[PDB]
């Protein structure tokens, strides 16, 4: 009932993976709400439920596939279809509840887990941080099966946690960031598995921050800094918005755009 | 593999330079290519970057409407194209390979290749050759 993004780890080369991430932008946004060269998401208020989300559909070449669904006004995962049972994350309210009905109306074998997807929850459950869970192709390839299996009670809850903590940083973050789609890249370019640095933990747990600041700013600059962490984990501070514009290709929608 | 930098020198100011990049032993096409450069007693900057996606470009602030940036894919060489130069445009200049766009704020990648530079410099007045 909602458009499809299609793609596989078998096979997959730095392109593939460039060619499957723009698909989801292109999906996530209209294009007619861009702020210093940064497509905005859509605001929630009073967003028709057909407009709410799309499903990205990663397959492996052990044949298994599952379908992630995405809620457009903030680029993240909120559950997952494997063959006709389908898996949700706690939502925070009535309207989202209700909202989550029309995903995958034709699973009657529905579930809504008792948490929700915040990395701070996810991180528990699975028993390990983001900085000590490997990312990449194989990664992905690995948390597709680990998603499946859950289905046939096959995956422990550590297990599906860390596999959602991979899928949400290789679609959902690289969405809204290019310089997290080019350290993923640079796993498939080298076809290598490793763990986020914290140029990109810090750049994650930013994002809504980011997107504040940039609607909110006057002249190019910042209220307030904002820290970052360079990929050797040195400290530095952003004061505008110039420098973020290749780093950030999407944002949240924070507030309307200038009259 | 090799980035060989040209086209530096000394040039008045107002003037124009047009700097090449120019790769061996591998193929620029399939990633991104940045501008830096370091200025005396100052912290080394990006400057300017093409995308290996859609040829989109990125500014430094200071350069904005002066520097245009362009890949020739045929001759796997990129340019970087000064005009209107001031005397703060001094610096020695690199070009490098990333995979995507940062202009260099997150430091250097470890997989990312760099050239070993050309002088520019922006004075009205001779120097050291
Ligand atoms: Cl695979
Ligand atoms: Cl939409
Ligand atoms: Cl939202
Ligand atoms: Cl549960
Ligand atoms: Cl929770
Ligand atoms: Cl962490
Ligand atoms: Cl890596
Ligand atoms: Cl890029």
């Amino acid at each position: 009932q909602y458009p499809i993004i299609n793609f596989t780890t078998a096979g997959a080369t730095v392109q593939s993976y460039t060619n499957f991430i723009r698909a989801v932008r292109g999906r996530l946004t209209t294009g007619a709400d861009v702020r210093h060269e940064i497509p905005v998401l859509p605001n929630r208020v009073g967003l028709p439920i057909n407009q709410r989300f799309i499903l990205v559909e990663l397959s492996n070449h052990a044949e298994l596939s599952v379908t992630l669904a995405l809620d457009v006004t903030n680029a993240y995962v909120v559950g997952y279809r494997a063959g006709n049972s389908a898996y949700f994350f706690h939502p925070d309210n009535q309207e989202d509840a209700e909202a989550i009905t029309h995903l995958f109306t034709d699973v009657q074998n529905r579930y809504t887990f008792a948490f929700g997807g915040n990395y701070d929850r996810l991180e528990q459950l699975a028993g390990n941080l983001r900085e000590n869970i490997e990312l990449g192709n194989g990664p992905l390839e690995e948390a597709i099966s680990a998603l499946y299996y859950y289905s046939t009670g096959g995956t422990q809850l550590p297990t599906l946690a860390r596999s959602f903590i991979i899928c949400i940083q290789m679609i959902s973050e690289a969405a809204r960031f290019q310089y997290i789609e080019g350290e993923m890249r640079t796993r498939i370019r080298y076809n290598r598995r490793s763990a986020p640095d914290p140029s990109v933990i810090t750049l994650e747990n930013s994002w809504g921050r980011l997107s504040t600041a940039i609607q909110e700013s006057n002249q190019g600059a910042f209220a307030s800094p904002i820290q970052l962490q360079r990929r050797n984990g040195s400290k530095f501070s952003v004061y505008d918005v110039s420098i973020l514009i290749p780093i950030i290709a999407l944002m949240v929608y924070r507030c309307a755009p200038p009259p | 593999v090799q980035l060989a930098e040209t086209g530096g020198g000394l040039v008045q100011p107002g003037g124009s330079l047009r700097l090449s990049c120019a790769a061996s032993g591998f193929t620029l096409d399939d990633y991104a290519i940045g501008w830096f450069r370091q200025a005396p007693g100052k912290e080394r900057e990006g400057v300017s970057c093409i995308s290996s996606s859609d040829g989109r470009t990125y500014y430094a602030d200071s350069v904005k409407g002066r520097f245009t940036i362009s890949r020739d894919n045929a001759k796997n060489t990129v340019y970087l194209q000064m005009n209107s130069l001031k005397s703060e445009d001094t610096a020695v200049y690199y070009c490098a390979t990333e995979e995507v766009c940062t202009l260099g704020i997150f430091g250097h990648g470890p997989d990312d290749y760099w050239g070993q530079g050309t002088q520019v410099t922006v004075s009205s007045e001779p120097k050291t050759p």
